[PDB]
């Protein structure tokens, strides 16, 4: 009889089991939304946005509906930041519990459709043994992908019945859920422009409604009928598949390099953004200009967002952490609590040090500091007895602008050592390792996962895909050739 | 310790003669053709 | 040092429920008729 | 650890000898899977499409 | 068909000795007069360095690439 | 308007499509001669 | 066997020289390359 | 079999089973669907990877509302 | 239910119950080092 | 805690031998 | 009409077949392979890296390569008529065109091949596996040459081809993501080592079970092709096999599909590794035994002289390894044994 | 490395079995023939790096 890996092929003959395992399986992944909803606002901290937000919680779903507009809790606080709101029916919960709901109609329909599987509907009228008139089948499922597409497309994104969809600004200071506007112009193809994905589901939308007229209205040719093995339903399933590690591989993608539709408040801040330095020019950008129209060191460093500095961190930076790492990013160096400020490292001749920034490639990097030209000035050296450059021959002393240590100095060596060891990883903060019992070891982002796990199904996706097409190509020529004797 | 060091050689040298009087014992014709 | 207890948990529900998957399927196979 | 300071004492890559084994490993599991390819293409109808294909071998 | 048809024919002499030198002398030539090192800008070694610019090219930009190696090699280097 | 790498970017889907319009052009040619 | 209607260069004809032309261009430029003083 | 309202309210749609169009029909029309779409792709493509340097259009974060 | 000709039974003999519990043994004991890290 | 998890799997797998080897099935001539 | 004759003038017989695989397979695979033939005999990595690595510049053929771009290009295809060379050709050799050129189209005469393989096979009649079996090596190819460098910043950490090019690379992955002591390589030396045990053994076997049917003492003429009668003892094979190590194939039809499946499956799960490495998720580190040498100084494992050796690795060869990043550490900072 | 760092090598001071070994013999041994007998004690051949000639001779 059937092996273990054939068990599922009683439902290759007959329909109406098979619309019954569908069912039951759309029944199961709807039921894991609902419940990892419920999961992940039991282990949400709503108080602090600025400085504990939801991608250093460690949370995967909870973003995907914060997408489109959903903000509310029952509770009365919003993610945005606001306390004291309402939002009716439509909370993070409402969408929770209304999968509940629906897993179980799903259910009790799947069980409605094993029992009853035989129905004339699936029968040939001529020859009386099942049959589904795939091409038929195809255009109707396109027609009504093309509706649902320029309907999604034309009333929710605009924002002219539906919330809109979140936009923010590019250093992701602020950021909230607005009716956004379609843009037709080349810039529509901009990934980095929000209009051209409203543009897009409608264009796309009315396409897919012709198409879906079309392949309702004329029948298959002969050739292609009899060429890609066409009433066979196992190359629907080849096809399909192609198909799906098509769009995985590019979500992992616009994931991985980010878009307008992974912003960089809902899921952090990309590695493109470390390694070019994103934020660090934002910053001296303020600080510069804020110097130029008069200020002091004290008061313009004072001046910058705890946001625009948290992110200019390399713990926020997804290419660090590990594969066994497990949990929040929070896990990982603590629950940040304020900022340090800006460390400023001087020599005792009066020169101002720049201390070089760790990359993402290493896991220790020598600590090095260097002035204007490039040369260095001071190091800690890994050597023990042999060094010229030591902080202590050298006299460096650190001060600080901006933060809970403005206008403080440290003058003896293990202080100064202790902040320069830990400058290289940029900015400073305070954090708490007591409550999460973190250990000082990063975690990666939930960008990151994302991005590893799609690119690994994708990548077993075409080990399925051709398969697939072989099962179909060769079904006569299985269970062994015909030895011609 | 020294028990130890006799009875290891003891134990080597009885498994040694078994094998070489094993293989005086006739063994070019224990094969099942030309026997 | 450390142990991870939810670790534990985890190698134990992954050895467990094949195993006993595939000792089902063994037996009731064999449990019928020529 | 031994494969690492072995490395770094004697530069074991630029031995030709080594580029032959490991010529050899490749290519023998190479030969392996073409071969295990090519001859279970080949096999004759004895089975049907419910029953493995395996079962067109009675022993011996 | 088996090389013994090939390597007889009169035909085969009378084309293959009068081309293969040109091709010979063509390929020699190309490397001897200094082509090679103009049309893949390759170095020559005494052009790896110059007598104002002691450490290696490195192209820093990638739309200005070109005019950055463009500069490399109008200097002298 | 047209940057540079638009002129750049036509040149090369031209000059694409006529390399595999005439390779398919010379097997059908070839093909068709010797039936 | 290549066809026996026999267009007048075959399939082996282009096979065998293309790869035929490169290599006596190259281990002719190789080999003056050994003559380069360095 | 089974007969229902539903099933014979849905009758007609699969009953075509066996309908073809004859020889080639439609091929030549969908070939330049490939096509032109193919050649779409392309495009959206070497945008997003800044080998089409358009005027108007900056392929940055900087360019958010 | 109403009867269907399309069922089958499964079949897994003594073999390929040892390799399948020889695989995930093997398994088991290569990934516990990363579980418990 | 760590090393009964490690030595209860080697256990299992050298007891598969064993019932492996000694309690196979059959393979027979036809 | 015209379409037919094509097709039976593609797929007749022919001392190398062609067919529809053959327009897309030929001229990819054979630009690709003159590519790096030209690469490695004239093109110089002088503008890029600060390497030499042609014939021309005096590289042997233990040392040349054609290298990647550079780390300002990204991620850049490079091409010829694109505005970073702008129809110019030169440029375009000394900025590592030619890696991406070779890379791309490589990567569709491994389509072209793969494609190739199904319609011989579904022309000869016989099922397809060796098609499916092919598909492990372009696993490991976009897996290793692709999704690596696309998960980085750039092409610049990519391979080159070239074969101290990819030692240096067996040694970069050492340094940085400690490669060895992640389980999915492991099961990838496995499987594929375990293909190798198979293939000396299984050749062995059959070869050592022959029948006598010749007169000579060599039995390679003793052989028709044909399959009427059996040409090796199977039955003896299994009675000597379960006695001298425990158990034996009795099942050839099993005993081919293990040769099949085991280093194909390594391959696999092998990929499944490098993509893992492409984000740096990287198994570099068991976070008890940090917790615990943190704790006693006086502890030590193997694993921590690993550790040791990895800074070894990455502190020496990032100076010249990274050139991009204009590095410099002073000879009092690089890790020492004896600095302990 | 005979100076007196000692290297665990077993799962019960706390290796997993990735780090886990049977740690050679020490370098003040040499290549010296090293059996229980020879050592002085139990406690000191073992501190040498005993078992490891005592598996190897027998496994050849
Ligand atoms: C019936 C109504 C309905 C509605 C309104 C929603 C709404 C939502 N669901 Mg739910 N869901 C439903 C049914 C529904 N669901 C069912 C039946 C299932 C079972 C499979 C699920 C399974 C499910 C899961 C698993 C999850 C959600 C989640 C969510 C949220 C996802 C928003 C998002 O970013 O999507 C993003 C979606 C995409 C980007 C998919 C796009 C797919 C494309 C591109 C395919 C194109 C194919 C087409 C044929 C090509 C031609 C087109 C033609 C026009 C030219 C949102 C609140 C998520 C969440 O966080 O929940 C708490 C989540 O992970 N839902
Ligand atoms: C004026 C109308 C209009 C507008 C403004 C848009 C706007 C857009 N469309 Mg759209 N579209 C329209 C009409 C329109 N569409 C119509 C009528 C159709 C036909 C149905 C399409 C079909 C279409 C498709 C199929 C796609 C878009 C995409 C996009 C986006 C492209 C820019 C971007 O974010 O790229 C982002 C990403 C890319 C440019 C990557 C493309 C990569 C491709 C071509 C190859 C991948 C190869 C491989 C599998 C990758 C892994 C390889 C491995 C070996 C390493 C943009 C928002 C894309 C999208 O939504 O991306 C999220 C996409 O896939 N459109
Ligand atoms: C990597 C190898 C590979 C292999 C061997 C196959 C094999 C197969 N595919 Mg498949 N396919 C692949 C990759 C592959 N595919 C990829 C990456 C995609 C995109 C997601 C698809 C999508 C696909 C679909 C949707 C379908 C198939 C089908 C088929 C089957 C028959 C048709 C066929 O051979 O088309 C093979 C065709 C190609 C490999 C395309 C070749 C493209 C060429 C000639 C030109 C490229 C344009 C230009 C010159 C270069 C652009 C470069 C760019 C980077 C700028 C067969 C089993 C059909 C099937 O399964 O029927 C049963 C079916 O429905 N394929
Ligand atoms: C996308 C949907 C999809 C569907 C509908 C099918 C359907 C089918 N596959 Mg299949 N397959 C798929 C994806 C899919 N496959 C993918 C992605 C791959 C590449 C990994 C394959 C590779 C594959 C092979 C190689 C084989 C099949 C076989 C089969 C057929 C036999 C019955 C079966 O499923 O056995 C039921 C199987 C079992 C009950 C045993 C499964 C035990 C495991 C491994 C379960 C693990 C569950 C998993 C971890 C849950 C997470 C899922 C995740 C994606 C979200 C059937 C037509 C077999 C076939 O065609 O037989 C002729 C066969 O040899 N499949
Ligand atoms: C992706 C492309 C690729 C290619 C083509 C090569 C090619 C090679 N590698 Mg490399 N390698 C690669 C990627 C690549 N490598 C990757 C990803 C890694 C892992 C990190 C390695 C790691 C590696 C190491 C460590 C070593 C090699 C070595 C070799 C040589 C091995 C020779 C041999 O017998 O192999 C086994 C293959 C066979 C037995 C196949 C047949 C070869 C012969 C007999 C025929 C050749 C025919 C023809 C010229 C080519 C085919 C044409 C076709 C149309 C049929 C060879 C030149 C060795 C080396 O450099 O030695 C100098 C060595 O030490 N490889
Ligand atoms: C069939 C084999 C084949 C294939 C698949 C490719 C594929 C490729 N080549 Mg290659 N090439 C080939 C043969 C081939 N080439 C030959 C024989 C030569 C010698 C002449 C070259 C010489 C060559 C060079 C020198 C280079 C490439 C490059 C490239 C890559 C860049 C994109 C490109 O040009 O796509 C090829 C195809 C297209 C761009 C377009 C095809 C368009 C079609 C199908 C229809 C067009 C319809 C219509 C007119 C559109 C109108 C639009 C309008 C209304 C707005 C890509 C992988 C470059 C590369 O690898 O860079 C890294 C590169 O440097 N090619
Ligand atoms: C205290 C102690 C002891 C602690 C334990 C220490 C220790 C290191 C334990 C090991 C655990 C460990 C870390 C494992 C890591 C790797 C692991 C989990 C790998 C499995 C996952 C894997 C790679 C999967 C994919 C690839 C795969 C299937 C690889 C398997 C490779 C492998 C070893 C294959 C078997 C090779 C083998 C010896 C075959 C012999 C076959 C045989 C009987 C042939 C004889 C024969 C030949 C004929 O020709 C004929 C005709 C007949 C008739 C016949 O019979
Ligand atoms: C845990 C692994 C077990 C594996 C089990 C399976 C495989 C092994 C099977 C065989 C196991 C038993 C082997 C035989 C052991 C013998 C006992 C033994 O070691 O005793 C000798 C041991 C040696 O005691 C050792 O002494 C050392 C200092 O020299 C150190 O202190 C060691 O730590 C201590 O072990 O002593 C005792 O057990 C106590 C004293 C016993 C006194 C009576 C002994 C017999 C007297 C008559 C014979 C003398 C022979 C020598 C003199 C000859 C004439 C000059
Ligand atoms: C959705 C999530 C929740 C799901 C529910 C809970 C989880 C469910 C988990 C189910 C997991 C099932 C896995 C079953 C594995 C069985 C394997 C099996 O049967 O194989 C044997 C099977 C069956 O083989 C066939 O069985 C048939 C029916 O009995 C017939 O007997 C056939 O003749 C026989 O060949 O072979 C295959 O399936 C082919 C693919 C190969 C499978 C692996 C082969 C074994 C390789 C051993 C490698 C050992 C490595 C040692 C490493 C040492 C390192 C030091
Ligand atoms: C009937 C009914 C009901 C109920 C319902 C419910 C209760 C639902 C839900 C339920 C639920 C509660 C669900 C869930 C599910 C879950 C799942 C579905 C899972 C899955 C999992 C998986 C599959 C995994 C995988 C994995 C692993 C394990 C590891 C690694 C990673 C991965 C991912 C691979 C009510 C009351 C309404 C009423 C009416 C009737
Ligand atoms: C880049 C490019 C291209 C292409 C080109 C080509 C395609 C080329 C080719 C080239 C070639 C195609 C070459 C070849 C060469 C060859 C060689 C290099 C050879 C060698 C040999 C040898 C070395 C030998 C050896 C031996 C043997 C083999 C056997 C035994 C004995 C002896 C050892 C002696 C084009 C134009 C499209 C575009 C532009 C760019
Ligand atoms: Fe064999």
């Amino acid at each position: 009889g059937l092996p273990w890996y054939r068990v599922h092929t009683v439902l290759i003959n007959d329909p109406g089991r098979l619309i019954a395992a569908h069912l039951m399986h759309t029944a199961l992944v709807a039921g894991w939304a609902g419940s990892m909803a419920l999961y992940e606002l039991a282990t949400f901290d709503p108080s602090d946005p600025v400085l504990n937000p939801m991608w250093r919680q460690g949370m995967f779903v909870l973003p995907f509906m914060a997408r489109l507009g959903v903000t509310g809790s029952w509770s009365g606080w919003s993610i945005t930041g606001e306390t004291g709101i309402d939002p009716g029916f439509w909370s993070f919960e409402g969408v929770a519990l209304a999968h509940i709901v629906l897993s179980g109609l799903l259910f009790l329909a799947a069980c409605w459709h094993w029992v009853y599987w035989d129905l004339e509907l699936f029968r040939d009228p001529r020859t009386g043994e099942p049959a589904l008139d795939l091409p038929k089948m195809f255009g109707i499922h396109l027609f009504l992908a093309g509706l649902l597409c320029f309907g999604f497309g034309a009333f929710h994104l605009t924002g002219l019945f539906g919330p809109g969809m979140w936009v923010s600004d590019p250093y992701g200071l602020t950021g909230s859920v607005q009716p956004v506007a379609p843009e037709w112009g080349p810039d529509g193809f901009n990934p980095y422009n929000p209009g051209g994905v409203v543009a897009h589901h409608i264009a796309a939308g009315i396409v897919g409604i012709i198409a879906g007229l079309f392949h309702i209205l004329v029948r298959p040719p002969q050739r292609l009928y009899k060429a890609l093995r066409m009433g066979n339903i196992e190359t629907v399933l080849s096809s399909s598949i192609a198909a799906v590690f098509f769009a995985a591989f590019v979500v992992a993608g616009t994931m991985w390099y980010g878009s307008a539709t992974t912003p960089i408040e809902l899921f952090g801040p990309t590695r493109y953004q470390w390694d070019s330095s994103y934020f660090q020019q934002e910053i001296n950008r303020r600080v510069q200009a804020s110097l130029a129209s008069g200020a002091t060191l004290e008061e313009a460093w004072s001046a910058i967002p705890e946001k625009l500095a948290f992110y200019d961190y390399i713990g926020n930076n997804p290419a660090k952490g590990g594969l066994f790492r497990t949990g929040p990013m929070n896990k990982g160096d603590g629950i940040a609590q304020a900022w340090k400020g800006h460390a400023v490292f001087r020599n005792k001749e009066g020169e101002e040090l720049f201390v070089r920034r760790m990359p993402a490639f290493f896991e220790s990097f020598p600590v090095i500091l260097t002035d204007k030209n490039g040369v260095v000035k001071a190091d800690i050296p890994f050597r023990r007895a042999e060094s010229k450059y030591s902080f202590e021959q050298q006299g460096v002393t650190v001060s600080f602008y901006g933060g809970e240590l403005n206008g403080q100095t440290f003058t003896d060596p293990p202080t100064v050592k202790s902040y320069a060891r830990k400058a290289i990883f940029g900015e400073i903060f305070e954090f708490d390792t007591e409550t999460l019992n973190s250990d000082g070891i990063f975690r990666t982002s939930p960008r990151g996962w994302f991005t590893f796990a799609h690119a690994v199904f994708a990548l077993l996706f075409f080990f399925g895909h051709i398969w697939h097409g072989a099962r179909t190509l060769f079904r006569d020529v299985f269970s062994g050739i015909d030895p011609e004797l | 310790m020294e028990t130890l060091k006799i009875t290891v050689y003891i134990v080597v040298t009885f498994f040694v003669l078994l094998f070489v009087f094993g293989f005086l014992s006739g063994d070019p014709a224990r094969n099942p053709k030309r026997k | 040092m450390e142990v991870n207890q939810l670790g534990l948990i985890a190698t134990a529900l992954f050895v467990l429920v094949p195993s006993v998957f595939l000792i089902i399927l063994y037996v009731q196979t064999e449990s019928q008729q020529k | 650890n031994f494969m690492i300071v072995f490395q770094a004492e004697h530069n074991i890559l630029m031995h030709p000898f080594h580029q032959l084994g490991v010529a050899g490993v490749f290519g023998g599991a190479l030969f392996c899977a073409m071969h295990g390819s090519l001859v279970t293409s080949s096999l004759i109808r004895e089975t049907t499409e419910t029953e493995s294909a395996n079962y067109g071998y009675k022993f011996g | 068909r088996p090389f013994s048809d090939i390597i007889t024919s009169v035909r085969y002499w009378v084309i293959h000795s009068i081309t293969i030198p040109a091709l010979f002398i063509a390929g020699w030539l190309f490397v001897s007069t200094g082509l090679a090192y103009d049309v893949f800008g390759t170095p020559r070694p005494d052009s790896y360095y110059a007598q104002e610019q002691r450490s290696i090219p490195l192209v820093t930009d990638r739309f200005e690439a070109k005019q950055q190696v463009e500069t490399f090699l109008e200097q002298l280097k | 308007t047209i940057t540079p790498s638009l002129k750049g970017f036509f040149i090369g889907l031209l000059s694409g499509a006529v390399v595999l319009g005439l390779t398919f052009a010379v097997l059908i040619a070839i093909s068709q001669i010797d039936k | 066997q290549e066809p026996v209607s026999y267009p007048i260069f075959t399939v082996r004809w282009v096979a065998v020289h293309t790869l035929a032309v490169p290599t006596i261009f190259f281990l002719g430029a190789i080999a003056a390359m050994q003559f380069i003083q360095r | 079999a089974r007969r229902t309202w539903l099933g014979d309210i849905l009758r007609p749609l699969n009953s075509e089973y066996g309908k073809v169009a004859p020889g080639w029909g439609t091929t030549p029309l969908m070939a330049v669907f490939m096509g032109l779409f193919l050649v779409f792709l392309l495009i959206i493509l070497e945008i997003y990877n800044s080998t089409l340097i358009l005027d108007g259009v900056n392929v940055s974060w900087k360019a958010l509302g | 239910m109403e009867p269907n000709p399309n069922r089958q039974p499964v079949e897994l003999n003594r073999t390929s119950l040892y390799l399948g519990l020889l695989l995930i043994l093997v398994l088991a004991l290569l990934f516990s080092s990363y579980f418990f890290n | 805690m760590e090393t009964i998890t490690y030595v209860f799997i080697f256990a299992c797998i050298i007891a598969l031998f064993f019932f492996a080897i000694f309690f196979r099935e059959p393979p027979r001539i036809t | 009409g015209w379409f037919d004759i094509l097709d039976d003038w593609l797929k007749r017989d022919r001392f190398v077949f062609v067919g529809w695989s053959g327009i897309l397979l030929f001229p990819c695979a054979y630009l690709a392979l003159g590519g790096w033939l030209t690469g490695t005999t004239f093109v110089t990595s002088w503008y890029t890296h600060g390497l030499a690595s042609s014939y021309l510049e005096g590289c042997n053929f233990l040392t040349v390569a054609v290298s990647t771009p550079a780390n300002s290009m990204g991620h850049s295809l490079l091409l010829l008529w694109g505005p970073e060379a702008q129809g110019d050709f030169t440029r375009w050799c000394q900025l590592g065109g030619l890696w991406t050129f070779i890379a791309l189209h490589g990567a569709f005469g491994l389509i072209g091949f793969m494609l190739r393989q199904f319609e011989i096979a579904r022309l000869v009649g016989v099922r397809p596996y060796n098609a499916i079996a092919f598909s492990a090596p372009i696993a490991v190819f976009v897996s290793v040459f692709l999704i690596y460098p696309l998960g980085q910043s750039s092409w610049f950490f990519a391979p080159s081809f070239g074969v101290a090019a990819i030692f240096r690379f067996l040694l970069f992955f050492q340094g940085f993501h400690n490669w060895t002591l992640n389980p999915f390589h492991m099961m990838g030396v496995a499987g594929v080592l375990g293909g190798a045990l198979l293939c000396a053994i299984h050749g062995a076997t059959v070869e050592n079970t022959l029948f006598q049917d010749g007169e000579g003492a060599s039995t390679f003429r003793a052989f028709n092709p044909t399959q009427a009668e059996e040409t090796y003892s199977m039955v003896t094979a299994n009675r000597f096999w379960s006695q001298i190590f425990g158990i034996a194939f009795s099942n050839k039809r099993w005993l081919h599909f293990f040769m099949l499946f085991v280093p194909v499956t390594g391959l696999w799960m092998s990929a499944i590794g490098v993509v893992g490495l492409a984000l740096n998720l990287r198994s570099y580190d068991f976070i008890s035994q940090e917790i615990r040498a943190a704790e006693d100084p006086e502890f030590e494992t193997f694993y921590t002289k690993n550790l040791l050796l990895n800074e070894g690795i990455r502190a020496w060869m990032a100076p010249q390894d990274q050139p991009h990043e204009n590095f410099v550490f002073p000879e009092e900072v690089l890790p020492r044994g004896n600095a302990l | 490395d005979g100076i007196r760092e000692p290297v665990s090598g077993s799962l019960l001071y706390g290796n997993n079995i990735i780090t886990g070994a049977v740690v050679p013999s020490s370098n003040a041994i040499g290549l010296h023939f090293y059996p229980i007998w020879e050592a002085a004690s139990l406690d000191e051949w073992l501190y040498n790096g005993g078992p490891y000639q005592l598996i190897i001779f027998h496994f050849l």
